[PDB]
């Protein structure tokens, strides 16, 4: 999985 | 008052037991320009854990896409979040995790899973309501969803998760 | 809006998601006779499911009866309602139901069954809140019920469905 | 089946 | 009015239906001191059935102790209440019991069971609305527990109960 970027 | 009451009502509504959950989205198109026009990038979704006592978990979509999905993808996460009962379980979180858009004709749903990557900060043991989320920022292109099919069908969508249990 | 609060509260505090609901009508005595003046012919129950995010389904009783039964039996419907996941599901409902009235000794319940016609617009997709209410006018003589027995005890009585869940 | 006459 | 729905609203997020039920209480120290100074002696917990329509139930605890083990154990009870669904249920109540008080640490739970006395007042059929409880006076010496060890962590301790279903 991948981070999201505003969170 | 009230509000706060009908709040816990509303969450208490969408909760589930078994890490499976179906997010239905209304008012799609209105989301959906809120989230272009880069007033409202992202919505999380109601909380659901993997068992009455088990990990707390919830969604976070991006209709216009985040990160590398940014414009051209339906970009879509999942959330670990702090739990009432996070002391009895095990960490890090370290259960597959299914992701879904349905399709309203029953026929090609969009699918994609992972397993946690135990070494991020989105699987450790949450200190904060919520930890960073983690998934598919690829998810779907918005010209497969938005545009027609039947992803969107009388202007909502339909998102399902499931998080498999063994171990558990 | 507090009433709308605690419906919504009463409602959730029913509700069942395996297709098995037990419906307690307490005032039997009341509402029998206010059945019987006319005032208020019918009942409705709170909702139920078939799952977590399948059909939502209520049942509509009449404790003096209605067309066949009127006068005579008590009668005895079901009731396919819009449920926030109907684009999901698969239409017309065609799920065999059992409806019976408990004996409270639990020695001789009162059972019916029927499968839903498919023709009958009582089985379609919900266009409005509910669809038209389907299943046995003649379901139970008053003379069996109300009058003694050991269905009506304390001044109630149970009424209870299973949706047969093949195929879900 | 049969439906209820007044719903 | 406005409490009674708060009071509803918390029992319905804390209810289970399958004998098993998880009671984590908060403030520990707090409750812990309360009860040590005679000011509020038990504490009960939210009730939680055997099934969708079983038996009511509920926990009952003194943080310093009842009876033989007043001042030097923790005293855990069982306690019927009275269900919305008694009257189709079989009495007396006749279900074995488990109780626990978690190790946080997971190694070493206290643990303890007892079978229903048929023929006390604790498990006939509920006239009030709850019946007088039963269980463990000595459950837990409170140097074990409190003290230290790894049952009270983050000023909280988790207390287990495991109602048999065998025959139900």
């Amino acid at each position: 999985p991948q981070q999201a970027t505003d969170d | 008052a009230m509000a706060d009451l009908e709040q816990k009502v509303l969450e208490m509504e969408a909760s589930t037991y078994d890490g499976v959950f179906i997010w239905k989205i209304s008012d799609f198109p209105r989301k959906r320009q809120e989230a272009v026009a880069g007033r409202i990038p992202a919505i999380f979704s109601p909380a659901f854990y993997t068992s009455r006592y088990g990990y707390k978990m919830c969604l976070r979509i991006y209709l216009n896409g985040d990160g590398t999905g940014r414009g051209t993808h339906l970009s879509l996460f999942f959330v670990v979040m702090k739990g009432p009962n996070d002391a009895l379980l095990r960490w890090p979180f370290n259960q597959k995790v299914t992701l879904m858009l349905l399709d309203q004709n029953n026929r090609e749903h969009v699918i994609d899973a992972f397993r946690p990557d135990v070494t991020s900060s989105s699987f450790q043991r949450p200190v904060n309501d919520m930890n960073i989320a983690s998934g598919c920022p690829l998810f779907c292109p918005v010209s497969k969803m938005e545009a027609k099919n039947s992803y969107v069908r009388d202007d909502a969508i339909f998102i399902k998760a499931i998080v498999d249990l063994t171990g558990l």
